[PDB]
């Protein structure tokens, strides 16, 4: 949780590629369920993923 | 009670006989990896197996909960 122009998203797409290599053992069937406001937000996280 | 001979064999009738060892599976418990075809997840079970007895197997399936068979019902 952070204030606006902290930049959170991109802190939280990092941490979510730093787990998925740490534990790709335990992950990478599952997959990742990336939950969005709005379809034009998921499209961004589609570009910056 | 019938007697082993000095060569290691069984006179039974008159007639020369051996008994030849088994190999088989010790009882135990053993754990066994495989993957789900339905959704290519790896899934993990054990079972314990023994000399007489109901077997007892443990599983955690492909929606990540574990589970128990008793006497395989």
């Amino acid at each position: 949780e952070g204030g606006p122009g902290t930049g959170k998203t991109v802190v939280a797409l990092h941490r979510v590629a730093y787990l998925l290599y740490t534990y790709r053992k335990q992950m990478e069937r599952h997959g990742v369920l990336v939950v969005g406001p709005t379809p034009a937000f998921l499209d961004h996280i589609g570009r910056v993923l | 009670f019938p007697m082993m001979t000095e060569k290691g064999t069984f006179i039974i009738n008159g007639t020369e006989r051996v008994v030849v060892s088994q190999l088989v599976r010790s009882p135990g418990v053993y754990f066994d990896e495989t993957i789900d075809k339905s959704t290519e997840k790896t899934l993990h079970s054990v079972k314990v197996i023994p000399g007489r007895g109901a077997w007892l197997e443990f599983d955690v399936d492909k929606r990540d909960t574990v589970g128990v068979r008793i006497d395989r019902k």
